[PDB]
């Protein structure tokens, strides 16, 4: 069967979840969601933040544990067909990681961007934030680490060590999480206005470049694919 | 909503908005609402916030629910940034046209070059109607009347769609053939010299020439059409006219000011000297967007927001009329729930515990005099 | 092994489409982060879209990712659309954001918050890379084209917004009227980093001089980001983390 | 630091120890070293141990400076005990304005200065650790130059 | 004026500083106006003689919490004790990892093939113990310094 | 006898000299030593500076000359026991260099630091200076160069060329001497106040990092030690 | 010749020279020519040009064809 419809599920779950989140934040962006210290803002955003943090930590723990415990010990005695199936599964999880990267890094990021040029920042836990750096960022961090662990535990090409470009692609986007609070200091201290081309606002740019390791990731995955299933048909 | 989060002493000592008035409370769509008032530029401007050398008078709303049709500082339109002089009092007047139906919290800030927004007092404004009825007609110097709601939208959308289509066509042309693995294998396995060939080079030349030629003809068309264009208009407008307020006849000296922690009250001692030729009585103490009024002296009629208005929140130990030439020392207590709701009680968390405000003294005749106070604020716990 | 030739081609097609999805969307996310934190403010607002600083800055800080993506894709697959895919992904992200957040969530008009246009520069850069595949030739000529065709390529969109208007006694462009009317609370007017004139600007020189500066610094940025992408495209395996 | 403070600041000059005490860093050092040893991954260290080093600095040093933050009404101005010490014990070469400390901003929201600064320190500590790991790797080389 | 001030060029100010004698000796008391970008501006100075003993000097200050403290020795005990505590923890860690031979045998074991023996049980247990102890001690110290001294500005 | 009590002498001479210098500068820091142009300041500090400069130059010259003339020509025909003795002597001189580095770089440096936050700089030859950059700096420069020459002339491991980390460790701390006057220009011109985190005040930081080559020095000395005297006992 | 190229509003709103007078029209070599006048400093000084906190009164000529023997602002060299 080779590639199976897990790609459809991976696209659909993210699309439905993020569309629901977008509708939720469109409805509740104002009207219990404009004031930082409103009691309704508390019960509408702070509990959401705590719940999403707990759920993402639990999901990361269980995914890492299950996927590292189910590692294939006898990697040498692996049939080429099942190796190709595992390569397809790894590419499906790379699709999930790419989709999560897009949602976390463009839609909700730019989203905060507009959410900023419409009102005036009032806390470091504004609602647009709870949705982006407090939800989508853990989502794609978890997806990237899951893809890394799956490659390590299932693909002999990504065995025998740790791929540097792949590790960079998994960490840099995650490395945007310890900088989520970088600029915020170059703020209550440095940039005392609202901008984007701000210097302090570059700990996400220098590390937005780290996602460029995806191309090294793809070339390594292609080399993994073209081990036994290169042809025959290709190279002729 | 932006306020309540700005530092306490810096909300209280940056700018001072008073004499605020809102033209209407609820307006229909495409209707005009006007905001008037004055703002004394505080003398003790903190160093950490840059001086108002380059400041812009915005209006606080959740997105373009109103359009800032006109804005004046003094009597001069100020579409660009202005230069404000520290210690000077200006009178401003902004004109808004309703654009979206809903109850909106219209504020008023003076954004500063190195400081950021300074949110003033805000009032709820109700707008009824439909967004589809809103119009923004403007007449250019070329003799054409256009609607800014949909002007140039067609051209913008069409041109972005055109260029995106060209890009997608290029991608599709180079993606009809197999993309990644066979091409990588052909490149690695010896010389490829076959992935790009005729007539792919011809197609690339065709698209390069087409892009250059289309851009040139588009420039020519956008210059033949619309032959008159001016650059973006920018530049700080200096020389704003301050208000020529008469020198106050009341001198107030602050001797110790304390606030209970936790508490909703502010306690402060003033030595008031009354010059002029009329008995005065203290009526209002405005600290930061909150008006502490004495109900027995002065009552608000301009419809100031209820959450920011304390009708009896200003209690004076001896509010008897002060004869001219007589100096007395009285205790002034400023207690209201707003003082905690708007987080004026978090100044204890705030590195510079100094305050400032406006004291409004009214005589029997009715006319008032505005005097300023600035003193350290000392928290008390027992 | 694979049973026959046909399903090998089918698997190659599936991998092509799926990896294209992966690379395209990762580029969308990362390049959009880069653009929105290096040229976002100018790209947000039509009044911010001036002829000195917008034209100067946007190509310089925005040619970064196309350089790396070409230096990988062309060199390794003979796929001459690294810049085109970077630009298309960036524009798709910008337009989704503008239409569903700027105009959908808030209500800024599209003709006010439209993004810039970059496809002409991307096409020039990619075709110059493919024809005469020299990377140095690209970094000179194609980078100059990318830096120089930005403003004229974007001119038909913003030219209708430059018609002068006498607005309450002050000379105002339609872009300025839009910025004055549609209030952006977080983006005041003074933050607008646009042309304000100098003692040493000589008539009709701001648009071309800024374009040439953008082309030159784009040459430099392309030259450095070519090697940045070359490093990022490595296939090294670390024996220890 | 302690030899200098006790024999020069307090011995040579007479600045009090409770005024010129140095910072405390052993908690951060211990976290960084144990995170390096357990799960010996240098990248894991540069993330988690660097975050710990950047984050436990202020809370680790809090029991020393907390007694110096008790508010005092000093001649009509609200003053912390550290501020009173700095005002009293005159440092001729170090005037008060040079003091690069918090002075407030329009965009600081209550109790956020301490945690936001800590997280910024943790992040930039991640970056500095990452670069100085390779700096030390280069410095630890055993190369011999055949010519000077 | 305990903090920096802003002076206007061309304006005349009158100043008045109050000093309390702290050390016995003849001292040259000057008067400067330090400037943001210029540095000290030393004014005229006068010799002042102080007689007595340093041990008699007192600096009593009363806080808003109702406590009278002497700034000469306030918090000195806590500061010295806590620095000594953390230095002792560090020295204990160094001593634990220095009881065994340190440099040459360990370097030789690392170079000669895989070591995989220099760190083992229960050294990992000791490292976990010290990490947990450091975190827990810092947390309890924060709690104690907040339960005690509940008001800080 | 292997290691002999030269380490005791090396520690004791430096300790006694620096304690005497500290007592001298504590007594004479004020009271003929506060004023730059006082006639007593001249005869109490300028003659001291000139004498210390002359003595350090003479000591460096004689040490370098004697230690380079007494080089062992027949390095190949060297017994392992005497080679180990020379390695011990080299490590003793490394101890002397480390102690001199500490005294020059922390005690007297921080010392000037306090000497600055107590008065106001008045010359580029203030007394604390005469003691630090004008005395301890030549002391550790001489000790480091002596250790370098001894290693080159006595140890076959440090023969056959020049060790890069060892040369860096010897030069960088010496390289703090040509920067002794670096910041001082970023002063009478740049920094017009008293600080430490000053930018111009980094020509001692970038080059304070050059002392980190000591760890490469120690690993090379350990490799020199483990040539013939590795065991037997070690590696088992 | 340097003028005619400076921005328009900034030539028009920077400084204002009036009451200008030239001592002589044609002079021999080694002869003295004096320029007098006043210049009201404009109030609406544009932000893009720094304030005249540090300004110098030059004289415009194609190279040292004259030597600026003396220059006064007010009555002070
Ligand atoms: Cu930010
Ligand atoms: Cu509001
Ligand atoms: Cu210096
Ligand atoms: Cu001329």
């Amino acid at each position: 069967l080779l590639d199976k419809k897990w790609l459809t599920f991976a696209l659909a779950i993210y699309t439905v979840f993020y569309l629901w989140v977008r509708w939720y934040e469109g409805v509740y962006g104002w009207s219990a969601g404009l004031d930082s210290f409103a009691p309704e803002f508390e019960t509408y955003w702070m509990n959401f933040l705590y719940t999403e943090i707990v759920l993402e930590i639990v999901t990361a723990s269980i995914l890492w544990g299950y996927l590292w415990k189910t590692r294939d010990r006898n990697l040498a005695a692996l049939t080429p067909r099942e190796e190709l199936r595992r390569n397809f599964t790894h590419l499906v999880w790379l699709v999930a990681y790419a989709w999560a990267i897009y949602w976390g890094a463009s839609y909700f990021t730019e989203q905060d961007g507009t959410w900023h040029q419409t009102i005036v920042r009032d806390t470091d836990f504004t609602p647009s934030h709870i949705i982006e750096f407090y939800l989508s960022y853990p989502i794609y961090i978890i997806t990237g680490f899951a893809a890394f662990i799956y490659a390590k535990t299932r693909l002999p090409f990504f065995a025998k060590g740790i791929s540097l470009p792949y590790l960079v692609l998994v960490v840099g986007p995650f490395m945007i999480l310890p900088n989520v609070g970088l600029n915020e200091w170059g703020h209550t201290f440095w940039f005392m206005e609202e901008l984007f081309v701000a210097p302090l606002h570059y700990g996400f740019v220098i590390f937005g470049w780290l996602a460029l390791a995806v191309m090294g990731t793809l070339t390594q995955t292609f080399y993994s694919f073209a081990q036994g299933g290169l042809g025959q048909s290709l190279c002729e | 909503h932006g306020e309540k989060s700005q530092a306490a002493f810096m909300r209280m000592r940056t700018i001072h908005w008073y004499d605020l008035s809102w033209s209407k409370e609820k307006v229909k769509i495409n209707e005009t609402v006007e905001i008037k008032g004055k703002f004394h530029v505080f003398e003790g401007w903190p160093e950490t916030v840059d001086e108002p050398d380059v400041a812009f008078l915005n209006v606080g709303m959740p997105g373009p629910v109103f359009i800032r049709k006109e804005s004046y500082i003094g009597g001069q339109l100020v579409p660009r940034s202005v230069r404000l002089e520290i210690g000077k009092t200006y009178d401003f007047r902004v004109v808004l046209k309703a654009r979206r139906p809903g109850d909106w919290h219209v504020h008023t800030m003076m954004n500063v070059q190195g400081g950021g927004p300074i949110i003033g007092p805000g009032k709820w404004i109700t707008v009824e109607g439909s967004m589809s009825e809103f119009r923004n007609p403007v007449t250019t110097l070329t003799g054409q009347t256009v609607d800014l709601e949909n002007y140039n939208e067609g051209n913008t959308y069409f041109w972005h769609a055109f260029w995106f289509a060209i890009g997608v066509a290029w991608i599709g042309y180079w993606s009809r053939r197999p993309i990644f693995i066979p091409r990588l294998l052909m490149v690695d396995a010896g010389r490829a010299d076959e992935l790009v060939s005729a007539t792919d080079r011809k197609v690339a030349m065709g698209f390069l020439a087409a892009t250059i030629l289309i851009v040139v003809m588009a420039m020519s068309s956008a210059n033949s059409k619309y032959p008159i264009t001016i650059p973006l208009q920018a530049g700080t407008m200096r020389g704003m006219k301050p208000l020529e307020l008469p020198a106050p006849t009341v001198s107030v000296k602050v001797e110790d000011a304390t606030y209970r922690v936790p508490g909703r009250a502010m306690r402060m001692k003033l030595t008031i000297t009354n010059h002029g030729n009329s008995p005065i009585r203290l009526g209002e103490f405005y600290t930061a967007s909150v008006r502490f009024l004495d109900s027995d002296v002065y009552k608000d009629t301009t419809g100031y927001p209820e959450d920011l208005l304390a009708e009896d929140g200003l209690s004076v130990s001896d509010n008897s009329p002060l004869a001219p030439g007589e100096t007395r020392t009285v205790d002034v207590t400023a207690s209201d729930a707003a003082w905690e709701v708007y987080r004026l009680s978090d100044i204890i968390y705030d590195p510079d515990s100094r305050f400032a405000g406006l004291l409004f003294f009214f005589d029997a005749t009715g006319n008032r005099q505005v005097v300023q106070i600035d003193a350290p604020l000392i928290p008390s716990f027992m | 092994a694979v049973r026959s030739h046909a399903e090998a081609v089918q698997v190659s097609r599936t991998i092509d489409w799926m990896a294209l999805f992966v690379v395209f969307f990762v580029i969308v996310g990362s390049y959009h982060i880069h653009a929105m934190l290096t040229m976002g403010d100018w790209d947000f607002w039509s009044d911010w879209k001036d002829r000195r600083l917008w034209v100067t800055v946007t190509p310089i800080v925005l040619v970064t990712f196309p350089a790396a993506v070409q230096s990988y894709l062309w060199e390794r697959y003979r796929l001459p659309w690294g810049a085109t895919v970077c630009v298309l992904g960036l524009l798709l992200g910008e337009w989704i954001n503008r239409y569903f957040n700027f105009w959908g969530w808030t209500y800024f008009p599209i003709n006010f918050v439209f993004p810039a246009s970059l496809v002409p520069g991307a096409i020039i850069l990619d075709t110059v890379l493919m024809l005469s595949g020299s990377y140095l030739f690209t970094a000179i000529v194609g980078a100059m084209g990318w830096g120089l065709i930005f403003y004229p390529g974007n001119w038909p969109i913003i030219a209708p917004l430059h018609v002068p208007v006498e607005y309450n006694g002050m000379l105002m462009s339609i872009a300025d009227i839009q910025g004055y009317n549609y209030v952006r609370t977080g983006t005041p007017e003074y933050i607008r980093m646009v042309e304000k004139g100098t003692l040493r600007t000589f008539g009709k020189d701001v648009a071309p001089v800024s374009a040439f500066f953008s082309a030159f610094m784009s040459i430099l940025i392309y030259f450095m980001w070519h090697f940045i992408g070359r490093w990022f495209s490595n296939e090294r395996f670390l024996q220890s983390t």
